């Protein structure tokens, strides 16, 4: 219904807490992107390797 | 699918690449997918993480920062009700 986005609203304000709390530097865009792609089962620590490297070379460019 | 869309995304956003038809773009997606599909990784342990958590918790009561530990008690005990909710967590505790 128009209660599951409300839900989902929650759920996304609450992780952005927890990422700020733990300064991942992620913004609520990018943040959306990481927990999609981890309920599609891309492995968490292959996923911090990606973000961890495209932010290496990217300064660097 | 979505996937798809969601890695190119990903670079877009963490690298900086907005234009698609810059070979550093592709490059940075081959690059993601390559990582993404060289399993060379355990299965996230979901004890492991809580262990994490809790710990993450003490470090803030033993500091006295209680507004940071109540917080950090209250987000992540919400969170955790309703797999993927430690394979989230492990990425941000990967990136902390």
């Amino acid at each position: 219904a128009a209660a599951n986005l409300n839900a989902v609203r929650e759920t996304m304000d609450v992780l952005l807490e927890i990422s700020r709390i733990l300064n991942t530097g992620l913004d609520m865009e990018t943040l959306s992107i990481c927990v999609r792609l981890c309920e599609q089962g891309i492995n968490p620590e292959a996923l911090s390797s990606v973000i961890k490297e495209l932010r290496k070379a990217t300064e660097a460019l | 699918a979505q996937q798809e869309r969601d890695v190119r995304e990903l670079v877009r956003g963490v690298a900086g690449l907005q234009d698609e038809a810059d070979p550093n773009f592709q490059l940075a997606l081959n690059f993601a997918w390559s990582n993404f599909r060289f399993h060379r990784f355990l299965d996230v342990n979901s004890h492991k993480i809580e262990k994490t958590i809790e710990g993450i918790y003490e470090k803030f009561v033993i500091h006295s920062d209680l507004s940071k530990a109540a917080s950090w008690k209250r987000l992540t005990e919400e969170f955790l009700n309703a797999d993927a909710h430690y394979s989230i967590l492990s990425l941000l505790l990967c990136l902390s």
